[PDB]
RNA sequence: GUAAGUUUAGAUUAUAGCCAAAAGAGGGCUCUUCUGGAACGGAAAAAACCUUUAAUAGUGAAUAAUUAACAAC
């Protein structure tokens, strides 16, 4: 219990100095979540599409217009309406076809 | 009119407590100064600009070795406020021809003649 | 009630809580035991990928085997020639890490790299702002570059 | 040189194994709760 | 480099946090110690020459 | 490319004479939203094998 | 570690739901905490271009507290845009009309003055009292410590605690009291 | 302590300053004398105050100045 940080969340910390005093050794094994700290999976009722569809239920006038649709989308994702509007063709043609990819 | 200033001599007469505070003996005075520029001569009068170039302190935070003799001290008093004066100290003695290439000036003001870059052990 | 006793109040005690450090004697025994355990892990080879923090050129690089580093200057090494990185500040594994003060000993860590490419940077435009700026008062800076592939990070039981 | 195009390089360092101990996610450094009870949950 | 360890080596970064807090506590004790107390285990400086 | 990874896992643990894993909900965030995060840990003999 | 590409990315940039209790709390201290989580400044992966903010739920905003005489001295000003449309309201008056307004306005000023501030305010959920919609409760991940430790009232103090504190002075027998 | 100076040969441009701080004289201006300044940092925006020896490439580091300050027997 020499560590100054609790060992119960991320990892156990053991700090030690080598006898010479020129190295600092840290032993940090990970902590596993105890079984008693977990919940059973809710087996009774799933693809993320199904969850999306229920949130964006088509109720009024069959397909909604841009205005009503955008307000429905904004509430579901906690965004503003402005994000969902399109852009003109100057901006669309500026977008790179093949952006660089890192790993 | 802004003009060159003459400091009263009492400023440079130390007190017994000063020797204890700075740890310098009034006898056996140190021989060489370590002087670094720590302020800019911009916005300072031209006479202060001149001495800084005479003393070699054009670059800031780069130490210059100077003689602890009255004539040099007179110039240093002109720019006292723009510099830090530190006594050069020789724990292991003056560098010789053999050790001239192995010296190092420490921040403490000590010129060591053997610099190894190894743990003291 | 002892002398200089103040009843508990809002300002009687400092906001912070004083902590009691373990006595040095017991800690040193535990310190040696901790070091011994880690040394066995190194000795028995109970580790996977290693990552090291290395001081090369003027910069520090978090490094792991198969990694690529770009150095913004010429190095004087032929392409394909293997090198040892000698200033390691940290070597780490899944379960342990070793910290230098400030540098780890050569006995512990050996980091090897290879020169893969010697190149130049793309043209960088250096144009200052001045009266009558003009379009031709322009400088192009191209700097030699070196690319190093980290090959191995190895540790030995010499704690 | 290699034939790779001489253009701006975004990062001076490339690695396919950036992490050994696990990449940080918001639950790392969060302690679990008995029975996995979320705050204000009665049980 | 400290950012790279925080994002990609969380277990190592926790060790650094414990080491930093460990040294910080020693400094608090040292100031109250007045110099009579011996120096902390992690507060020792490896000299070079 | 392996489909039904749970079925494979079950077979492997049987070969090791290990008990069938029990799935449980370790960490949970924003379940009722459209962007939920779930951590599920497979527990064998009340011991965590994978999350 | 050892996750597939997409699940790892999803976990790292997932957004968390935090709970703040505002009872007997200064709005500014609540604002500092909330403004930190809303921006995502609590994450090592924070970037201004990453939209890594979190959801903050603040309850009991009706029961916030001000130091000093800020209830009567702090004034909120608005203009409708028409001649004579300038309004100045004290903190108490604004609190009476809307219990939630004071907390929202303190947080609004603390967020960066850019377009993303409007998006961040969508993730802020302010409830005047302890009651929360069931769905918001289920999202919650963690509660945050109250920034201000609330002093105890006399009645709250236990009988044992009272005895622990010394009786500094003694009233004389011949006193009305 | 330091590296400039004098002389010979040739040559234009310039010959309306601005602001800050000192000392005067006319009486806030208006003059004369002496010092400093012309950020890419700071003082909110900020020619003139303060920090700043030139010019560079780097996903390094130590720093400078740094608009804030804590009612009565
Ligand atoms: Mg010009
Ligand atoms: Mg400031």
């Amino acid at each position: 219990t020499y560590s100054s940080l609790p060992d119960d969340y991320n990892c156990q910390v053991d700090l030690a100095l080598t006898a010479d005093g020129r190295t600092i050794v840290c032993y940090h094994p990970s902590v596993d979540i105890p079984y008693e700290h977990t919940k059973p999976i809710p087996q009774p009722d799933e693809t993320h599409e199904q969850i999306l569809k229920a949130k964006l239920e088509v109720r009024k006038s069959k397909q909604l217009e841009q205005g009503p649709m955008i307000e429905q989308l904004s509430k579901v994702f906690y965004t503003t309406k402005h994000r969902w509007y399109p852009h003109g063709q100057y901006h669309n043609r500026r977008k790179k076809l093949n952006p660089p990819r890192d790993r | 009119k802004f003009t060159k200033s003459r400091i009263p001599d009492k400023v440079f007469q130390p007190k017994p407590e000063d020797h204890e505070k700075y740890g310098g003996d009034p006898q056996n005075p140190h021989k060489l100064h370590i002087v670094t520029r720590i302020r800019s001569t911009k916005r300072r009068p031209y006479w202060e600009k001149d001495t800084i170039k005479m003393l070699g302190l054009q670059k800031a935070h780069s130490p210059q070795i100077h003689k602890n003799i009255p004539s040099v001290n007179a110039k240093l008093k002109v720019v006292k406020h723009l510099i830090r004066i530190q006594p050069l100290k020789l724990p292991q003695g003056l560098p010789t021809e053999e050790t001239m290439s192995s010296t190092c000036l420490k921040s403490t003001g000590e010129l060591v003649v053997q610099w190894h870059l190894k743990p003291v052990e | 009630y002892p002398q200089g006793y103040v009843p508990k109040t809002s300002l009687s005690s400092p906001p912070w809580q004083e902590v009691v450090l373990p006595d040095p004697v017991e800690e040193t025994r535990h310190h040696a035991e901790v070091v011994k355990r880690v040394n066995e892990l190194i000795a028995t080879g109970q580790y996977g990928r290693l990552f090291a923090v290395v001081h090369f050129a003027s910069h520090q690089w978090k490094v792991t085997a198969e990694d690529l580093i770009l150095i913004e200057n010429e190095l004087d090494i032929k392409c394909g020639e293997r090198i040892r990185l000698e200033k390691v500040l940290l070597v780490g594994a899944d379960n342990f890490t070793l910290l230098g003060k400030p540098l780890l000993r050569k006995e512990l860590v050996r980091v090897e790299a290879t020169v893969i490419e010697k190149t130049e940077s793309w043209p960088k435009i250096n144009m200052k702002f001045r009266k009558r700026k003009n379009f031709r008062k322009k400088k192009i800076i191209v700097n030699p570059q070196t690319i190093l592939r980290i090959n191995t990070i190895e540790i030995a039981p010499r704690l | 040189q290699s034939g790779l195009d001489v253009i701006r390089i975004r990062k001076p360092f490339h690695t396919d194994n950036p992490s050994i101990q696990g990449q940080w996610h918001p639950f790392t450094n969060k302690r679990t709760a008995l029975h996995g009870l979320r705050p204000r949950e009665l049980r | 480099v400290l950012v790279d360890l925080a994002i990609y080596e969380p277990k190592t970064f926790k060790s650094l946090a414990a080491l930093a807090k460990r040294r910080q506590q020693e400094g608090f004790a040292a100031a109250l110690g007045d110099g009579k107390e011996p120096e902390g285990i992690f507060s020792r400086v490896v000299q070079y020459h | 490319t392996v489909v039904n990874p749970m079925g494979l896992l079950v077979e492997e643990l049987k070969k090791r004479n290990i008990s069938a894993p029990e799935s449980r909900l370790t960490r949970q965030s924003g379940s009722t939203t459209a962007l939920p995060l779930y951590f599920v840990g497979l527990y064998c003999d009340r011991k965590l094998i994978a999350e | 570690s050892s996750f597939s590409r997409a699940p790892q990315q999803w976990a790292t940039f997932a957004r968390m739901w935090y709970l703040l209790d505002g009872k007997m709390q200064p709005p500014g201290k609540l604002a500092v905490i909330a403004s930190n989580k809303l921006q995502g400044l609590n994450k090592p992966v924070y970037h201004q271009l990453s939209d890594c903010g979190d959801h903050v739920v603040i309850i009991n905003t009706r029961h916030i507290a001000f130091s000093g005489n800020k209830w009567e001295q702090k004034v909120y000003s608005s203009h409708t845009g028409y001649p004579g449309g300038f309004r100045q309201v004290t903190a108490a008056q604004l609190h009476r009309k809307d219990p939630v307004a004071i907390v929202k306005l303190a947080i609004y000023g603390m967020l960066p003055k850019n377009l993303h501030r409007r998006t961040m305010m969508q993730r802020l959920h302010l409830f005047p009292d302890e009651d929360i919609p069931e769905d918001i409760l289920k999202n919650l991940v963690e509660e945050l410590p109250q920034p201000r430790r609330v002093p105890k009232r006399l009645d709250e103090y236990t009988q044992e605690e009272i005895e622990a504190f010394p009786r500094v002075w003694t009233p004389p027998d011949d006193f009305r009291m």
